[PDB]
This record gives structure tokens, C-alpha cells and sequence, in this order.
């Protein structure tokens, strides 16, 4: 089952390789192995983000 | 909005 998560708050990337998203955005999970930095896809973009900025959606 | 942890 393809897992998703929804953005709780906006997240403006500080370093390269980080996924930018607005609150309410639904992100697709690629990697959830590291408890802090998860990797996902948002349309065209792909990158890591703070897990404490999202919660499950689907 | 919680603080972003160690990179």
C-alpha cells in the first residue's frame, strides 16, 4: 500500500535535497526509515523533510 | 510550528 502524509505546517528548505511544502499538502512517502528525516514526492519534486511536520493521511 | 531538528 502506497503511504501518504499531510503537511501540518509550511516547510521552507534550508539545505539542498529538501522537499518544500505548504500545510495541507499531501505528500507521498518514498522512505520512512530514519525517524527524523523522511523522503517523499510532491508532484515533480522529491526530497527529505522533518517528520514532525507531518502526520498520516492515507 | 515545531523547530526543524539536526540536519
Amino acid at each position: 500500500e502506497t503511504k501518504f502524509v499531510q503537511a501540518l505546517f509550511d516547510f521552507n528548505p534550508q539545505e539542498s535535497g529538501e522537499l518544500a511544502f505548504k500545510r495541507g499538502d499531501v505528500i507521498t512517502l518514498i522512505n520512512k526509515d530514519d525517524p527524523n528525516w523522511w523522503e517523499g514526492q510532491l508532484n515533480n519534486r522529491r526530497g527529505i523533510f522533518p517528520s514532525n511536520y507531518v502526520c498520516p493521511y492515507n | 510550528p515545531p523547530p526543524v531538528g539536526p540536519r
